RNA sequence: AGCAAAGAUCUAACGGAGAUAUACUCAACAUGCAACGUUGGAUACUGGAGCGGGGAAGGAUUUCGUGCCAACGGCACUCGU
RNA sequence: UAAUGAGAUUCCCUCUGUCCCGAGUUACUAUCUAGCGAAACGACAGUCAAGGGAACGGACUUGAAGGGCUAAGCGGGGAA
RNA sequence: CGACGUCGCUUUUUGAUCCUUCGAUGUCGGCUCUUCCUAACCUAGCGCCGCAGAAGACGCUAAGGGUUGGAUUGUUCACC
RNA sequence: AAAGAUUAUCCGUAAGCGGACGUGCGAGCGGUGGGUGUACGGUACGCUCACC
RNA sequence: GUGAGAUUGUGAAGGGAUCUCGCAGGUAUCGUGAGGGAAGUAUGGGGUAGUACGAGAGGAACUCCCAUGCCGUGCCUCUAGUUUCUGGGGUUUGUCGAACGGCAAGUGCCCCGAAGCCAUCGCACGGUGGUUCUCGGCUGAACGCCUCUAAGCCAGAAGCCAAUCCCAAGACCAGAUGCCCAC
RNA sequence: UACGUCCCUCUCCAAACGAGAGAACAUGCAUGGGCUGGCAUGAGCGGGGGGCUCGUCCCGAGGCGCUGAACCUUGAGGCCUCAUGCUCAGGGACACA
């Protein structure tokens, strides 16, 4: 098919970070004005999540303050996104823990831009 | 049937997709006139040129060539 | 005391109970009536619904105030890929019903088709049909495949065939299912003997729509409506709205019932599952059969509209995609939404009323946009409209750069 | 049944027993969720007939610091009249 | 009887979802979960047709139904 | 069609009664909605006429389907 | 619902009548294997494992 | 017989007997159709015809077409309605110093607005056989003729019952099937 | 014992919740491009009633040009495989005294 056709590497590496445009128009379309920003950060951390594999997923308030910016409603349609996964784990756990830390990536126009690795 | 054209636009009117209409004070030549959108029609109410308006055949024709 | 006025009842009370219909796909309660003098043919064929849009034809009614005159007729387009027969069932008469007899299969049967027995075909061990395919040429195989096409010989008043709609051939994108649709197209005319000849000589064979049906002829489309959830009584049975000073609300029946007889009556409209029914929908004119877009890139062309252009709008069907494979256009709507299977069944009306032996040959079809307001009617007269824009003119630079 | 007036909260770091809590042959998601206080930051609100600052009547320690969470503060609490 | 009236009445103009005849959107509920958690009510209970009867039965007579258990409704009965 | 008589059906009137309910059965008409009955206004077949046609009187089998919009009145009713 | 209903292969009809692998080695109807084109893209049709 | 548990009211390791049921089905598809529901109903025009009938005045009807009202089941191509796509723009007051980007006014307001939903405000569809009532008859006696009735027949209502249509095996379907297991 | 089914995950023809239709390494999902539509010509820059300064240079709503520009376009869920990213022995529970 097209999915068994691939140049399929193994994992990536467990300090992995990327950047990606998230579409947040169609995550908040007919939702209450005043919950579109709260509701915002959890369509972020979901789409992160899901991504990296991961249930710690942090704001890093250069993208709090971005979603935020112009109230609770007028959330931007995009976001150009920072993620960072990385691994710290609490002295003893049977398994071991990776968090995500999300953060802004300014670029002034979002035409043009797809997912990139960075470092 | 025949492509209609837009009074207020001049748009293509291709068969079932406008709205006619015919008022009072009705031209003899154009007793029934054929409009393709409602805003069509509003700019048509409002009394507007079909000049000036910069989405039009008429504007297109005078000021782009 | 008598109800102070008449008004007749709101709903028919004949299709009772209005719950959600038992499975997606339209299937034939009854096929038409078997005439012996005919020639054996199949009588019906699952087409999908892809969007609908509006023709232009000239009419050939005498007496009517439209003689020879042009009317414009909404028509929904139905996509048929051809169904490919697996097996030959046939039914004996009983003095209960109506008893299976057996079924033969085909010796060789589709991915998609063995993909309907599993709930997780591709995390599955895919060996359904497997014992069967090794039997079917052994030497006692090859006895029991003819023992039972002489029992339909001896017994069977009835022969069907089982088809499935082939969907790799149907290339779609939001039509999700993978496993195919299997219903049974009842054998009419002939004798049994000349039934099972055509069960037999189209079986691991493909059946295609214009085999089954002709280009001005009628059709009943047996297809499950549009589902709409839990409504009220109001959008369910079509009740008068009450007035505006009521207390604890508008859309609402008033009384449900006298004081005696001291039940609620099935006769009472109330709330519950609005949409997802089971439909017959008899008398569906058709007119147009058309073809593949690998045989036709010219296929909303008329005689009278030479415009070179396909039967799918600019911008495709909404929510649908590109009709890829045969069509058929019907006259008017039918129940479901896209993407929806639906069976094409040939009538059980008298097909003799004038309106319907009437041919049809159209002189336009609508093919501009069903997004927005369509305005042209090939992307031919969008680049006639507008000149070159200026994406255009950016690209034209880049292609004088290289 | 309900706990639907008085718009609204979000974020990171700390604090806290309140976690990042897993019998194997398991990289993580799919097996520890929810919830608390403080400071910073973002976002709002009250809008000077104020969820501002003082008095009478009434109350009489609710004031303040420090500990502390059994019961109470109709959810919660590490907070508290 | 002019002026005045949250007074009682009638017509006309403007006006409109009052209506023909309904449709569609919003916030909050209902609804699902986490925490918390009542009341009214309660003989026993609860499918009907006819007959009889304190002369309108859930129980009696003869018939007709009825596999068990659920969630959201709803206002015909329980002379609620 | 039918006086004088006469034999009756009906329980959508009213009177008569006082059986049931006064430790309560919410006491009118609209509005809404469903069903039933026939003593049939319209529709399907009919017979019969002081039935030429056209309109219609009377009757039969039939309750499957239909039986409105208004002015005044709180009205059932009435009346255009 | 089949017809041994008393033992036992099927096919086709009652009188008839078609054939049915032969003895661990063989063969036959067959499910899956390698290379150069056919029917309405990819499935079929040419030329190692079970069963008789 | 073979697997699995329990004998929990007074300490502990043992192992006797006894009781309870598990020991064959699971999953997936195509159909059957008893029984129940149940629906389409009215109208006007054309011509037939200014004909039948009639002194004249007047004045029909069926086949056959064409439409339509009420109802029913859907549908969204068109047209219309709806916009929290706050989509694009416009505009007022306050406010980030001004422009930019905005934001506040429980969606500030105005115009256009996709998609979705939706209107007799648009569009499409709405079909067969019998039984027999009234009745008119046919043969035909009782009653040597007569008589639709007594036996027997014919034709036959928008009624009734089926077909189609809707739900459908607690209607318990040795109906058919795919694959595993168990005999 | 196996075939398998179900949950979690994904999709929306379904939907109060269940159930349903599906998919389960799949152009499946994500973003981008093009189409299709919506609005109506973006920020920025440069050349008109009048009015300052000492023919020139500044203040000025509006206008014109680059510019059918700019933006939005599937999302309760428009189109096209048109390009690239992401998946790395899917995980739990029954089937099973
Ligand atoms: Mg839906
Ligand atoms: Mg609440
Ligand atoms: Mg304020
Ligand atoms: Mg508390
Ligand atoms: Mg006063
Ligand atoms: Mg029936």
């Amino acid at each position: 098919t097209r999915a068994s056709l691939r140049k399929r590497t193994g994992r990536k590496p467990d300090a992995v970070s990327m950047e990606a445009t998230i579409h947040l128009s169609k995550l908040l379309k007919k939702k209450t004005f005043s919950k579109r920003a709260p509701l915002a950060i959890k369509r972020i951390k979901a789409f992160v999540g899901r991504l990296m594999k991961t249930k710690d997923n942090r704001i890093d308030a250069s993208l709090n303050t971005y979603i935020w910016h112009k109230g609770v409603k007028g959330v931007p349609g995009r976001v150009r996104v920072l993620i960072q996964r990385k691994s710290e784990t609490t002295e003893g756990n049977k398994h071991k823990h990776f968090y995500t830390v999300i953060s802004n990536v300014p670029v002034a126009s979002f035409k043009g831009l797809t997912t990139k690795t960075v470092e | 049937m025949r492509t209609i054209e837009c009074e207020f636009s001049h748009f293509a009117v291709h068969p079932g997709h406008g709205r006619r209409y015919v008022p009072f004070a009705f031209l003899s030549t154009k007793p029934v006139l054929t409009f393709s959108r409602p805003k069509c029609f509003a700019l048509y109410m409002r009394k507007k040129n079909p000049r000036f308006i910069p989405w039009t055949r008429t504007y297109r024709r005078i000021h782009r060539k | 005391s008598h109800c102070k006025f008449e008004h007749p009842r709101h709903g028919h009370l004949g299709f009772l109970p209005r719950k959600r219909s038992r499975q997606i796909r339209g299937r034939a309660r009854a096929f038409p009536k078997d005439d012996a003098t005919q020639k054996p043919h199949l009588t019906s064929f699952m087409v999908f619904k892809a969007g609908m849009t509006h023709i232009v034809r000239d009419v050939d009614r005498p007496g009517s105030k439209v003689n020879k005159k042009e009317v414009v007729e909404p028509v929904t387009i139905l996509e048929a890929p051809p169904m490919v027969i697996v097996g030959i069932v046939g039914y004996r008469q009983t003095p209960v019903g109506l008893k299976t007899i057996g079924t033969v299969w085909a010796h060789h049967t589709s991915v998609e088709f063995r993909r309907r027995y599993y709930k997780n075909w591709k995390q599955s061990a895919q060996l359904a049909f497997s014992r069967q395919k090794q039997f079917a040429n052994t030497k006692e195989g090859k006895v029991a495949e003819a023992r039972t096409l002489n029992a339909f010989a001896k017994k069977a008043s009835v022969i069907r065939v089982i088809a499935h709609t082939q969907l790799r051939k149907l290339r779609n994108h939001r039509v999700g299912v993978k496993k195919a649709h299997v219903q049974e197209i009842q054998i009419n005319g002939g004798n049994v003997a000349a039934k099972i000849a055509l069960a037999k000589s189209l079986l691991e064979k493909e059946v295609r729509v214009d085999s089954v049906f002709q280009q001005s002829e009628a059709c009943d489309v047996c297809s499950v409506t549009k589902g709409h959830g839990t409504e009220g009584v109001v959008k369910r049975w079509g009740v008068a709205c009450l007035p505006r000073k009521t207390h604890r609300g508008l859309r609402k029946v008033a009384c449900i019932g006298a004081w005696h007889p001291a039940r609620v009556m099935y006769t009472v409209a109330r709330a519950g599952q609005h949409g997802y029914h089971h439909r017959t929908q008899l008398n569906k004119k058709i007119y147009q059969i058309g073809r593949s877009v690998a045989v036709e890139p010219n296929q909303a062309t008329t005689t009278y509209d030479l415009t070179a252009k396909t039967i799918t709008p600019m911008g495709g069907f909404v929510g649908y995609g590109t009709v890829r494979n045969d069509y058929v256009m019907l006259k008017g709507s039918v129940s479901g939404p896209r993407r929806r299977v639906m069976t094409l069944r040939r009538p059980m009306a008298p097909q003799t009323s004038r309106h319907l032996k009437e041919k049809i040959v159209l002189k336009f079809i609508d093919t501009s946009s069903k997004i927005g307001h369509g305005r042209f009617q090939t992307k031919k007269e969008k680049n006639q409209w507008f000149g070159p824009l200026k994406k255009d003119r950016i690209r034209r630079e880049e292609r004088l750069r290289k």
